[PDB]
Order: C-alpha cells, then sequence, then structure tokens
C-alpha cells in the first residue's frame, strides 16, 4: 500500500492511498508554515522547510518528539527540498533570496550552487545515481532546468507552453520526468533532456501544488481542492480524489524505499578524496569535490582552502552582513546579532578578528566575531550620531565621528581610555580613515562648508587636503600602497581619486552613482552602497569597469572590504603600546603619549596621573 | 462544516488625548499563527491596511503604528496618537477561509472643554406652505461630545418630536457639532409663538430663542 | 536638501497606481436583482484574488466571497451561497458580484478589494487586503425613490454667523452637499443623515461665516441626491 507522505502547514501527515479515506495521520505537528518535504529513507529521516520560521528541519521517522534544526539562518522563502539519499547531501530552493543550495545531511558545509536566472524557483528532484538535478522556475521566464548536482552543467529543457511549472517527478524505472502546471491546467511527462514530450491528464488541475509518482500511478496536492488526486501515469485514466478536506495541502512524496533506488556512491567510502563537500556529479568519476559558499577549492580539485581570504562586510541598518570576494556568487550571509537597530559604520580588524560597528538608535559601538558570536558593547556614554568609524589595528585604538557631539574620539579597541581627538569646527563629521604605518588620520565633513581633513593620529597638525568642488563626501578609503586617498560624494555623484598629499586629483567615476555612502577600497577594487540604487558596487581602480555585487537590497549603509586575517605596517606604538600608560598616538615625527579626561602627563612623557588638587 | 475564527477587539471604544500611547488587543478563537491584518477606516472611506503578518509595517504607513503578537493574542499600538487617528480599526485573521474580522474599535482623541457656538433656526415660509415645520438648533464645534439639547416651545419642554445628528470628530481641532430638529404640524407651529432650543453641558446652560411675531 | 544626506533626518522622513472601481449600486426591490462591477487596473489581474467584502449601514466588515481570476475559481460566504454569483472577465481587467434573490439584510456598502500578493506563491497573502475600492451602496428596500426638498436655514440678525441648508424626505442614501460649487470648504458641516419615522432620510447642511459678508456674498448649497438624478441649488438669504 502506497504511503503518501505531506506537508501541511501546521504539520506533517502520512496516509496510505488504498484507504485514503481514513483519518491521516499526524508525523509531525507544532508546525507553522510547513511547505517542503523529503525523506531518506535508508535513515529513518524525514526533512521538511517551513517557510515562516525560515528554517529546514529533521525528524526521526522511528523515535518521537525531536524535532532537529538543519538549516535556520539564511532563508526567506523555502519553497523546495530534495534530499539525495546516495551522495547524502540536502538540497533546496529560495524564491525570495532566487537561490539553490546544497549542504550535508546536517546542514554543515552549505553552498550556495546557483544564484543567477533564478526567479521563482520552486519544485527539485534528483537523480543520483545519474548526478543531475531538476527544477522548476514560475517567475518572468518560466522553466524547467537540469544541471549536475555538483553545479555543474546547467541546461533549459523545458520553456515552452509553460506558466506555473509548480510540481515535478522522476520515474527512475522508465526514465522520465513529469510535471504539473497549475496555469495551463495539465501533467506532462518527457525524457529527462526535455524531449517526446507528451500529455498525461488535462483540465481537471485547477491548483496542482506537488506531484509525486509510485508504480504506474501519479499523486498530486492541489491548493485549491484541498486534497490529494491521482490518475495512471502512461493515459491519465481513472484520475480520483485519494484524499479530502486537507487543511493546507504542500508538498507531497511516496514514502517508500524503492522510491530511492540504492546505487554505487561514487564518493566511496573516502569522501571522494574531499575535504569537505561529495558531490554527485554527471561526468566521470561521477562526483565532484566542493567547498562552503564563498570558499575556493585548491589546485589539488579536492582540499579547500580555510574559509574565504577577503570579505565585504557590510552594516545594513537592522543586521550586519559579509560577503565573500573569494568566489563569484557574492552571497550575503547574515550575522546572528542580537539587538541590532540602526547600524551604520563599520570596520575590521583582521588581527583578533572583531568587526565594530556603530548605531545610533541603541547608541553605541559594539564589536563581535565574523559569525555574529562574540559579541560585545565596547563604547555607551556620549554615543549620538556616529557616522563612522575606524580600527587602528597596529596602535590598537579605535576611532569615530560623531555628528551628534561634533567630535573624533579615539579609544583602546576594547572602549577604555577614552579621549576626545577633534572638539570643534566640526559640522557634518562622516568618514575616517587611518594609516598607522605613516601617521595620519583624514575624515569627511558634509556640512555647509565641506571638507576633506588630515590630521596626526593625537588630532594635531589639523589640515584641509580639499575643499573645492565638493558636497556631500560620505565615503573615504586609503589605498596604502600607492600613497593615494578615494572618496565618493553624494552631491557632486562623483567617486575621486588623488594623492595623500593633495596632488594628481582626478575623477574616476561620474555616471549612477547617485548617492553613494559605504565605501571601502581592497586590492584593485572600489566598492561602495548607493542608497537611491540600494546597491552594492564595485569599479576597477584602474580600468574604471563596473560590476553590481549585489543590487535591490534595501537599508544599506556602511562598508569596509578586509583580508580576514593579514595586516601591514607598524609603528612605535606596536611595542609595549609606545611605553605609554594609557594611549599610544603616533605622528610622522613620533609617537606622543596621552590620557583621558582628569589626567595628566607627568615628566617622563609616559604616564597618566590624575593631578593632587 | 468548520466553525468561522472569531475575532474578539477590545475596547469597543477608547478616548485618548494626542500624544499618548495607545494599544487595542483582538483574540483569535482559533490558533492563527502571526496570520493577522490590521486596518484604519476613517468614516465613509474604504478600510486601508495598517499592519500584515502581525507585526509588519505596510508601505506608506506612519511609523507610529505597530503590531505584535501570535497564535491568539494580537496588538495594535499607535506610540504617538495624532488628531488625524480618529477611526474605527480593525483587526482580520488572514490564515483560512473565511477571513474574518473583528468588531472595531472606535478611537476618539481627547482634548480641552470647548463650549459650543448655538444658533436656531426657524421654519423656512416655503416650508410652512406644505402642512410641516422644521425647527433646528445647531451646536458648533464643541467637546466633549455629550450634551443635553432640550427643546422648549412657550415655555413647554417638547417630548418625542426631535432627533439629532453629530458630526464625526473634527480631523484638527477634534470637536464635534450637533444638529437638533425640532418637527411639527403647521398648525402646532402657528398655535404658539416662542420657539426655545437650550443647551447644557455640566454648569453652564445656553438658550438662543425667535419669536414668530417677530418682524 | 541637508535632511537627504542625514541619517536620522532620513529616517524621520520615512517614518501606474493600483485602482479598484465599483459600479452597479442602486436600490432594488427585495427578490430582485443587481450586478456590481469592479474594474481593475495597475496590478496584472490574473496574479491575485479579488474580494468582495460588505458594511452594512453602522457595522462591520462582512467577507462576501472572492475568484481568483487566474482560472475563474471562487470561494462564497455561507451568507450569501446560491444568490450571489462572482465572476470576472480577464479581457475587461473586471470581476464582477451578481446578486440575485437580494433580501432586506444584504443592503450594505460593498467593497471589491485587492489581496496581496501571487495568488501562486507558498508565503500567501491573498487574503490581506491591501487595496480597496472606493465602495457601492445597495439598498434592498419596497420604497420607492423620492428626491428631497430642499430648505434654507436663514442667517439671523446676531461676529459669526451661521447659515444652512434643510435637504428633507428622500430615500434612498445618499446626499452630497457642497457649497458656492465647492469653493466654499472652511466651516462646513454636512451632518449624518436621520432616518425619520416617515421612513425618508433628512439631513442638514451648515456653514459659518463672518456676519459682515451676509449683505455682500451669496451663499448656495448643491444639494445632489443622485439616486433619483434630483440636483438643487437653493440660495440661502437672510430673511
Ligand atoms: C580594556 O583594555 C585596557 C587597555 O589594555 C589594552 O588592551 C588589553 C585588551 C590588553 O591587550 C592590554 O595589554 C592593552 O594594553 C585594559 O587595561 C589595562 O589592562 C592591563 C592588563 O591586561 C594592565 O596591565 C597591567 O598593568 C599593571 C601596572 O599598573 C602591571 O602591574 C601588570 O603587570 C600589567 O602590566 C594595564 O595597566 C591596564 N591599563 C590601564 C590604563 O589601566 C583593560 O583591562 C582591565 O582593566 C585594567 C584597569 C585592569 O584592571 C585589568 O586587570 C582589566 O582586565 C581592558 N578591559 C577588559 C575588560 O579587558
Ligand atoms: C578653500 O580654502 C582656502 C584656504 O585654505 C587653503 O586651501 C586648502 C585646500 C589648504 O591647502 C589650506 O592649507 C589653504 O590655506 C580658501 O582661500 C581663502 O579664502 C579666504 C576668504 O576669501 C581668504 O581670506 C584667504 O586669503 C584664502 N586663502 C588662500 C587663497 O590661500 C578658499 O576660499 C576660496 O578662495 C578665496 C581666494 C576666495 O575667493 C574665497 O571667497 C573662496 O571661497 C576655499 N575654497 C572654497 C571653495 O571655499
Ligand atoms: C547498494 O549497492 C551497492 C553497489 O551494488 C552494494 O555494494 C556492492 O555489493 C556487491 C554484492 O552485492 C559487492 O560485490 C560490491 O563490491 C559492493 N560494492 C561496494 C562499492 O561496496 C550495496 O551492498 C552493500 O551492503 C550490503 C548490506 O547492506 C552488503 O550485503 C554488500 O556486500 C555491500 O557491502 C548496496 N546496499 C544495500 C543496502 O543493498
Ligand atoms: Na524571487
Ligand atoms: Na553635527
Ligand atoms: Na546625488
Amino acid at each position: 500500500a502506497p504511503l503518501l507522505l505531506y506537508a501541511n502547514r501546521r504539520d506533517l501527515r502520512l496516509v496510505d492511498a488504498t484507504n485514503g479515506k481514513e483519518n491521516a495521520t499526524i508525523v509531525v505537528g507544532g508546525l507553522e508554515d510547513a511547505a517542503a518535504v523529503d525523506f531518506v529513507f535508508s535513515h529513518g529521516l524525514i526533512y521538511w522547510s517551513d517557510v515562516s520560521e525560515e528554517a529546514i528541519k529533521r525528524t526521526e521517522f522511528n523515535k518521537t518528539e525531536s524535532v532537529q534544526n538543519v538549516v535556520v539562518s539564511g532563508l526567506l522563502s523555502p519553497d523546495g527540498l530534495a534530499c539525495d539519499w546516495l551522495g547524502e547531501k540536502l538540497y533546496w530552493t529560495d524564491s525570495e533570496t532566487n537561490r539553490i543550495e546544497v549542504s550535508n545531511l546536517d546542514g554543515s558545509l552549505r553552498k550556495v550552487l546557483f544564484w543567477q536566472e533564478l526567479d521563482q524557483p520552486r519544485a527539485i528532484a534528483l537523480d543520483p545515481s545519474s548526478g543531475f538535478m531538476y527544477w522548476t522556475d514560475w517567475g518572468e521566464v518560466p522553466k524547467i532546468e537540469r544541471a549536475g548536482m555538483d553545479g555543474s552543467s546547467r541546461f533549459i529543457i523545458i520553456n515552452s507552453e509553460i506558466y506555473w511549472p509548480n510540481g515535478l517527478t522522476l520515474d527512475y524505472e522508465e526514465q522520465k520526468l513529469y510535471w504539473a502546471d497549475a496555469k495551463l491546467n495539465f501533467i506532462h511527462k518527457s525524457n529527462l533532456d526535455g524531449t517526446n514530450r507528451q500529455a498525461v491528464v488535462k483540465g481537471s488541475l485547477p491548483h496542482p501544488f506537488a506531484l509525486t509518482l509510485f508504480e504506474d500511478i501519479l499523486y498530486w496536492t492541489d491548493w485549491s481542492t484541498h486534497s490529494i488526486l491521482a490518475c495512471n501515469k502512461y493515459t491519465g485514466e481513472g484520475l480520483r480524489e485519494i484524499h479530502s478536506d486537507i487543511f493546507s495541502p504542500m508538498d507531497i512524496h511516496a514514502f517508500s524505499q524503492q522510491r530511492q533506488p540504492n546505487a554505487t556512491n561514487p564518493c566511496g567510502i573516502d569522501n571522494g578524496g574531499c575535504s569537505h563537500l561529495c558531490l554527485m556529479s554527471p561526468v566521470k568519476p561521477f562526483y565532484q569535490c566542493a567547498c562552503p559558499t564563498g570558499v575556493k577549492l585548491l589546485e589539488n580539485g579536492k582540499t579547500c582552502k580555510d574559509g574565504a581570504t577577503e570579505l565585504l562586510l557590510l552594516a545594513r541598518r537592522t543586521d550586519l552582513r559579509r560577503i565573500s570576494l573569494d568566489t563569484p556568487d557574492f552571497t550575503d550571509i547574515v550575522l546572528q546579532l542580537e539587538d541590532i537597530r540602526h547600524a551604520i559604520a563599520i570596520d575590521y580588524d583582521p588581527v583578533e578578528g572583531y568587526i565594530y560597528w556603530t548605531d545610533d538608535e541603541v547608541r553605541a559601538i559594539r564589536r563581535s566575531f565574523i559569525d555574529g558570536s562574540g559579541s560585545q558593547f565596547v563604547v555607551t556614554a556620549q554615543i549620538a550620531h556616529p557616522d563612522g568609524i575606524a580600527v587602528d589595528w597596529v596602535a590598537r585604538n579605535l576611532y569615530w565621528t560623531d555628528t551628534g557631539t561634533d567630535r573624533i574620539e579615539v579609544t583602546r579597541l576594547n572602549g577604555t581610555m577614552r579621549k576626545i581627538l577633534i572638539s570643534e569646527d566640526l559640522e557634518e563629521p562622516r568618514a575616517i580613515v587611518l594609516d598607522p604605518m605613516v601617521g595620519y588620520m583624514y575624515w569627511t565633513d558634509w556640512g555647509e562648508i565641506p571638507k576633506i581633513e588630515r590630521a596626526a593620529l593625537d588630532g594635531s597638525d589639523r589640515v584641509v587636503l580639499v575643499n573645492t568642488s565638493l558636497g556631500w563626501p560620505n565615503g573615504l578609503a586609503l589605498d596604502y600602497d600607492e600613497g593615494k586617498i578615494y572618496w565618493g560624494d553624494a552631491k557632486t555623484d562623483k567617486i575621486e581619486v588623488m594623492n595623500t598629499d593633495g596632488t594628481g586629483r582626478r575623477v574616476l567615476v561620474e555616471d549612477k552613482i547617485p548617492h553613494i555612502f559605504g565605501f571601502t577600497l581592497l586590492g584593485d577594487y572600489v566598492y561602495w552602497t548607493d542608497w537611491q540604487r540600494r546597491s552594492i558596487e564595485r569599479v576597477h581602480k584602474r580600468s574604471a569597469e563596473r560590476e553590481v555585487i549585489i543590487d535591490q537590497l534595501p537599508d544599506l549603509m556602511g562598508l569596509k572590504a578586509t583580508n580576514v586575517h593579514r595586516v601591514i605596517g607598524s609603528n612605535p606604538c606596536a611595542e609595549e603600546n609606545g611605553g605609554c600608560s594609557h594611549l599610544c598616538l603616533y605622528r610622522p615625527q613620533g609617537l606622543r603619549c596621552a590620557c583621558p579626561i582628569g589626567f595628566e602627563l607627568i615628566s617622563d612623557m609616559k604616564t597618566c596621573i590624575v593631578p593632587e588638587h | 462544516a468548520d466553525p468561522d475564527i472569531q475575532m474578539t477587539q477590545s475596547p469597543s471604544s477608547l478616548s485618548a488625548s494626542v500624544g499618548d500611547r495607545v494599544t487595542i488587543t483582538c483574540r483569535a478563537s482559533q490558533d492563527v499563527s502571526t496570520a493577522v491584518a490590521w486596518y484604519q477606516q476613517k468614516p465613509g472611506k474604504a478600510p486601508k491596511l495598517l499592519i500584515y503578518s502581525a507585526s509588519f509595517l505596510y508601505s506608506g504607513v506612519p511609523s507610529r503604528f505597530s503590531g505584535s503578537g501570535s497564535g491568539t493574542d494580537f496588538t495594535l499600538t499607535i506610540s504617538s496618537l495624532q488628531p488625524e487617528d480618529f477611526a474605527t480599526y480593525y483587526c482580520q485573521q488572514s490564515y483560512t477561509t473565511p477571513p474574518t474580522f473583528g468588531q472595531g474599535t472606535k478611537v476618539e482623541i481627547k482634548r480641552t472643554v470647548a463650549a459650543p457656538s448655538v444658533f436656531i433656526f426657524p421654519p423656512s415660509d416655503e416650508q410652512l406652505k406644505s402642512g410641516t415645520a422644521s425647527v433646528v438648533c445647531l451646536l458648533n464645534n464643541f467637546y466633549p461630545r455629550e450634551a443635553k439639547v432640550q427643546w422648549k416651545v412657550d415655555n413647554a419642554l417638547q417630548s418625542g418630536n426631535s432627533q439629532e445628528s453629530v458630526t464625526e470628530q473634527d480631523s484638527k481641532d477634534s470637536t464635534y457639532s450637533l444638529s437638533s430638529t425640532l418637527t411639527l404640524s403647521k398648525a402646532d407651529y402657528e398655535k404658539h409663538k416662542v420657539y426655545a432650543c437650550e443647551v447644557t453641558q455640566g454648569t453652564t446652560s445656553v438658550t438662543k430663542s425667535f419669536n414668530r411675531g417677530e418682524c | 536638501d541637508p535632511c537627504t544626506n542625514s541619517v536620522n533626518c532620513r529616517r524621520a522622513i520615512a517614518d501606474s497606481e493600483v485602482q479598484l472601481v465599483e459600479s452597479g449600486g442602486g436600490l432594488v426591490q427585495p427578490g430582485g436583482s443587481l450586478r456590481l462591477s469592479c474594474a481593475a487596473s495597475g496590478f496584472t489581474f490574473t496574479n491575485s484574488y479579488i474580494h468582495w467584502v460588505r458594511q452594512a449601514p453602522g457595522k462591520g466588515l462582512e467577507w462576501v466571497g472572492w475568484i481568483t481570476p487566474y482560472g475563474g475559481y471562487t470561494n462564497y460566504a455561507d451568507s450569501v451561497k446560491g444568490r450571489f454569483t462572482i465572476s470576472a472577465d480577464t479581457s475587461k481587467n473586471t470581476a464582477y458580484l451578481q446578486m440575485n434573490s437580494l433580501r432586506a439584510e444584504d443592503t450594505a456598502v460593498y467593497y471589491c478589494a485587492r489581496g496581496s500578493g501571487h495568488v501562486n506563491a507558498v508565503k500567501n497573502y491573498g487574503y490581506v487586503m491591501d487595496y480597496w475600492g472606493q465602495g457601492t451602496l445597495v439598498t434592498v428596500s419596497s420604497a420607492s425613490t423620492k428626491g428631497p426638498s430642499v430648505f434654507p436655514l436663514a442667517p439671523s440678525s446676531k461676529g459669526t454667523a451661521a447659515l444652512g441648508c434643510l435637504v428633507k424626505d428622500y430615500f434612498p442614501e445618499p446626499v452630497t452637499v457642497s457649497w458656492n460649487s465647492g469653493a466654499l470648504t472652511s466651516g462646513v458641516h454636512t451632518f449624518p443623515a436621520v432616518l425619520q419615522s416617515s421612513g425618508l432620510y433628512s439631513l442638514s447642511s451648515v456653514v459659518t461665516v463672518p456676519s459682515s459678508s451676509l449683505g455682500t456674498q451669496t451663499y448656495i448649497c448643491n444639494v445632489n441626491h443622485k439616486p433619483s438624478n434630483t440636483k438643487v441649488d437653493k440660495k440661502v438669504e437672510p430673511k
């Protein structure tokens, strides 16, 4: 008796098609919006996606009342899910992030496989013995595609007479593909490459959602009739309702070991020699090593690097995100952080791996590791509108600008030993960057007389570098190797570059930059966020070739690109804080020790003391 | 047949000052997850969506509106009430068919007391020719809404022959206006001389009158 | 504009149009029939739920039914089942509510409303009604149409003076009133209609003006009772 497993929003249920009139048994309850379902029969596992909890979860069918979270981040509308029972992998689609992703069965080693030309991806079906995956897309260009389960050889197999392709399944016995179209009111079948397409049933399908198969019978769920229907897989005859009055039928499978035929795993017993993911592949040797999202596979084709070498770090008002710069997909991963209300400026310390960011609603400077763990408050008093922040990775100090207080201030990196460095002639201070090797800080002011200014790292010898043809200089970035500084101006709508002494000024970008805010340089590239275009973009600093990194993301703010671990440059503050009891503030002419309020330097020029009454 | 999901709002009406925080509750008779929407309905206008999915602010809606809750208990909060927020507010579950609505919460704006300007209008001669006479008393731009309007005809208090109507709260100055209409046969109107509208709020009484014998 | 570039000011500012136009309402005797239309524009008709929702006078909101125009599928409230039929014409982007065997308790303003989101989406907001038409009034009554008589409320010899128009003895609702063809709006109060024991409605519209203008300015109430094709322009003068 073919058992049918289906998702039902608040629960997952099992019904036997033989006695379909009977009450369906509840497999898992307490769910919110369970949508996609699949299983690993040999492992006794049932998986489901929940689109309100934004999670994929699993349970063991034998035991009871133990729901295991598998994927709980990075999901918005995970509408389709498929288990690779041969290679032991999990695949899913997401129609809001526009991605197809793969992971191990426990959710580890997640990798985004496809991120382009996905609009409303939905159903996904696997042929692990042939290394091919199939999925539907009911979006602007509706289609059925096929690709390697390693992400290779992507091909459109059906692109005509298609509109809402909601359901998709495979017949492993006859090597056939079946799908249901909820607009064109039919179920069709074809070979695995799309050829010899044939109509199975036509007209009795108000709103089919998911389709499955067992022996010579197709089974599908229908959103408008709230039921599971069935017909003969060759002729469409004998159409009938198996099970009715279902609250909200979603994905469905024939729950059987025979629907997951056993074959040799090409990965063997050594995971193919792959350090991380061993994915089924449709070409000899029929596996392919892969790496987590953003991570490069080395030359041997087997061993992953240790994480991304370079990251783009984003503040985005209500969250922070990181994007690897190592791979072409530019997947933004949201950091797991608490109480992010209005994050604005961001920087990063590669020595300890701390991101630092400002927030003018929390009114605090905070830091964390690149995944959101280790999160700590750094500065909480007299924070008002801190629109710029910079890490001094050499002297281990933290700088910020605040247009709510009209100051530039410095602390140690953990927020202690605070000193006001600039407290006059700041109207709208914003971006701030540091050159510890040379002894300078630079900052922008977008007030009524806009400026780019320079001072020593103690705020002394203040000088205006640029005060003409500026308006809203929001972004600032040094090119340490080339002796240049770049800026983005949201009023003149320009990205400009000049030597750090103010010579050689010239316009780099002039078009389609209506409102830069975030702004950073790494290697050959300048990156920015644009408040009006709602995009992250970059330009090659010599060729001026532009690339869109992310489009249509609201609430973009500050941006910093960085090597994750490597730092360059030094000065005498790096050695025992210069001997300074409190702050060591380097200048081109030599370091100056400094003190928080109420302390004074004594005659050794190093030690701060509260002076006697 | 399955029971309709009952949405129970509270309070049925409330009055709060400009700047107050206002909270409205909505309880569902079945667990509806976060599938709850809130609407604002100004008088004589279609409902406008404020919140969906229990807490998501709909595009264009001011940020003083917010929502929260899950399961069966939901709330709508107006964090700083504005004079233009006079309206009836409805919750609705969007979880299953049929969509069902709460009975609504009428929000009134509390303001300082304002005494009415009172006016009395005799029937027109053109109406008098038709066998019926309408006498109208107008209470203009006053607060609070509650007022006692009594008709006196030759110093005899009238009973059973008048009806009142009240405008909606003014979206600018939060006052009301009220009309009271006294209806008489032509013969009865011509039987008496003095027509008076007495208006009382608290210890404050004002009377406007006309005499048929004027002119 | 400096506010443009401020994190705090940009936030405080934030802190092709979809349209649904109903027609068809009016007075109908019990047992009779009426067809309402809802003309949609500004969105892909067939990707949406289209709802009908009704509101009896002084009462709350009651869902009537919906259609998904992509395939014409419908749902209905038990209170209208079998008597009301919803349909749609994709070529005209119009939905319809055919109302048969009408009952007195079907009297209501009838709104059509668009469900939010896409009809084929997994995260389905189709019962969230994100745009509502203006409504059309259906009155089910055996009483016949009657247009109003309009009488002056004359300014007294008494500063600020009050004047107005009394709009008496009409059926069904509604009446609209304007002053000086819409040129006079400040200080106007048009009261809700009251149902008189005769079964006919009456209302007054008033306006306060400076008492100096009583000799120099002319004041005209413009009364329209569309149900009876009765339009009246009444001059209000001191007596
Ligand atoms: C926050 O940072 C402060 C600055 O220190 C610098 O950063 C830390 C993370 C570390 O890398 C230091 O080496 C850096 O200089 C910390 O204050 C400093 O803390 C150190 C101890 O870690 C302390 O050194 C001692 O100094 C005495 C002489 O008085 C000597 O006998 C010891 O052998 C040792 O050298 C510094 O004096 C101290 N600086 C000042 C100006 O007080 C701070 O540490 C915390 O607060 C200080 C006052 C001490 O109580 C520490 O024990 C305590 O951990 C950091 N805060 C936190 C929460 O980590
Ligand atoms: C820009 O700032 C000038 C003064 O700062 C100089 O330029 C910086 C980039 C930096 O190198 C710094 O070391 C320099 O000292 C202004 O010139 C000054 O203007 C005032 C006001 O008229 C005048 O009293 C000073 O003598 C003059 N200093 C000079 C010329 O060195 C610029 O002002 C403009 O240029 C002036 C000649 C004058 O026409 C004024 O009206 C102009 O605004 C500043 N430029 C702008 C666009 O504000
Ligand atoms: C799944 O299929 C594989 C491949 O056919 C099979 O493993 C093969 O089994 C044959 C004998 O039937 C051996 O001669 C092959 O060398 C062997 N190949 C490999 C790569 O191991 C699996 O059977 C395995 O597990 C069985 C117990 O579950 C055992 O009897 C087999 O000897 C073998 O170890 C097939 N798995 C299942 C569960 O049927
Ligand atoms: Na999408
Ligand atoms: Na400022
Ligand atoms: Na601009």
